[PDB]
């Protein structure tokens, strides 16, 4: 049951993820929007799934959140379909430029 | 056989495929005869020098369009990273495992190479970087046996 | 009484609201009130002993002002009632209900979004309080919030 | 009363069967990815 | 295993957070929170 599964890496930027938001999950620039939330107090961008916010938790009401649904980064549509329909995260690396 | 065309299947009606048959690559002509009759790849890599910009990559894959061994004769090598690269991560050999095209002889056989959402009056992703992208470098290595 | 509409079973309800209308009926079940904005006006307008004392359009319209650091017919309803000079002009809880309203009415969507927050998590506050007082049956014994959750 | 579903799998027999046959006529192998054969 | 390594790539949610942010209560990467540009995440999922 085990075969050879071929390997994408595939960049994603959240700049390019927040801004093609439609218009209703409200689309935003994300450095403008950081230095806000990070000039004031609280404040939040983006729909319910790719807001960015601050924390909730007792440690971190301070801490910067920024959550990104996969569901928006239309992984799947990168490539043909019935190439493989199983498609599954090998890891994840962050730049933060 | 040489043909560049768009694909027929299902999903690909927009992938752009490219597919080299080997019998033109006239690989037996490089050496001498009879210094091995039995020659065959230890691996393929691709090289797409193009513009791709920061950050982005390309997307493509090599099939095989023939029958020879290996996984269901159906093992892709997906081009991604763009540069001299290959469809594993971090690439090693004496791994244990087969690379994907290593045992094909080197004449008969069909490569072709397909890049996804190409077509352009259907809005596709790639169709910019594919307009800029030269041409397509292939680094075979075939041990001669 | 629940309606298995597709609304119901699709938009996606702030919770700590869905409860707060759970206890303004269960308020108004109790004294007939002649509406809702009698409930909150009314037990939220004079119920000492404890923060229940506390009315909603207060905290709606305060909100506003949390909105801004500092039409001018909202600022008429605003300096219509007087928190910074002339004491409090004691409107009604009617004038406070078109002064918050008309004053959110044309604020943005986001900002719309944290005031549902801090108004409904104090909402809730005052009328789960309340609701332990009284309206809460002596039969079960009630006591803290969380044995009325 | 609510009504039943669709039975995806019984009818994944039928798009299935059209997909391979797809992949036959149009000389795609058994994933989509073409073939030259002899 | 590596972390994340099984997630399907529809389903979840991704969430990335930068502890001590908020300058107004003094926080040590306020300042390059505000200097930084955008992230930049590289996926690596294999298709089986």
């Amino acid at each position: 049951r085990d075969k050879r599964a071929l390997e994408v890496e595939r960049t994603v930027s959240l700049a390019e993820v927040y801004a093609g938001l439609p218009k209703d999950n409200g689309p935003f620039s994300l450095a403008q929007e950081i230095d806000k939330l990070v000039s004031q107090g609280s404040g939040s961008a983006g729909s319910g799934n790719n807001n960015l916010a601050f924390g909730a938790g007792t440690d971190t009401k301070t801490s910067l959140q920024a959550s990104v649904s996969f569901a928006d980064l239309k992984i799947r549509e990168d490539y043909p379909a019935s190439l493989g329909k199983i498609r599954r995260i090998k890891q994840i690396s962050v730049t933060l430029p | 056989n040489n043909n560049l065309a768009f694909g027929a299947g299902t999903d690909t009606k927009t992938s752009l495929q490219a597919s080299v048959s080997f019998a033109d690559l006239k690989i037996r002509e490089d050496y001498p005869a009879s210094l091995g009759k039995i020659r065959r790849i230890k691996q393929i890599s691709v090289t797409l020098p193009a513009l791709l910009g920061p950050y982005q990559d390309v997307q493509a894959i090599l099939s095989y369009g023939d029958k020879a061994g290996l996984a269901n004769g159906c093992e892709a090598l997906a081009v991604s990273h763009g540069m001299n690269d290959s469809g594993q991560f971090q690439l090693d050999f004496n791994d244990g495992k087969f690379l994907p095209f290593e045992g094909i002889a080197i004449d008969q056989g069909t490569l072709t190479l397909s890049f996804p959402n190409a077509s352009m009056p259907e809005k596709g992703k790639q169709a910019t970087m594919l307009k800029t992208l030269n041409d397509i470098i292939l680094h075979i290595r075939y041990t001669i046996k | 009484s629940m309606a298995l509409s597709q609304q119901n079973m699709d938009i996606e309800l702030s919770t700590l609201s869905l409860s707060n209308e759970l206890l303004l009926e269960s308020i108004k079940t109790e004294s007939k009130l002649e509406n809702y904005t009698k409930v909150m006006e009314m037990l939220s307008t004079f119920r000492p002993s404890g923060a229940t004392p506390y009315h909603d359009a207060y905290e709606n319209v305060r909100e506003v002002i949390q909105l801004q650091d500092p039409a001018p017919q909202g600022v008429s309803a605003l300096v219509g009632l007087d928190y910074i000079q002339s004491m409090k002009e004691t409107p009604t809880y009617a004038q406070w209900e078109n002064a918050a309203g008309v004053l959110t009415a044309g604020l943005n969507s986001q900002q719309a979004n944290t005031l549902h927050a801090f108004l409904d998590e104090s909402r809730s506050a005052a009328l789960s309080t309340y609701y332990i007082r009284q309206v809460a049956k002596a039969a079960a014994a009630i006591k803290s919030r969380d044995d009325l959750y | 009363l609510f009504l039943p579903q669709i039975n995806e799998v019984m009818m994944n027999y039928w798009q299935t069967l059209a997909q391979r046959v797809y992949n036959l006529r149009h000389n795609l192998s058994i994933d989509g990815q073409p073939l030259y054969l002899p």
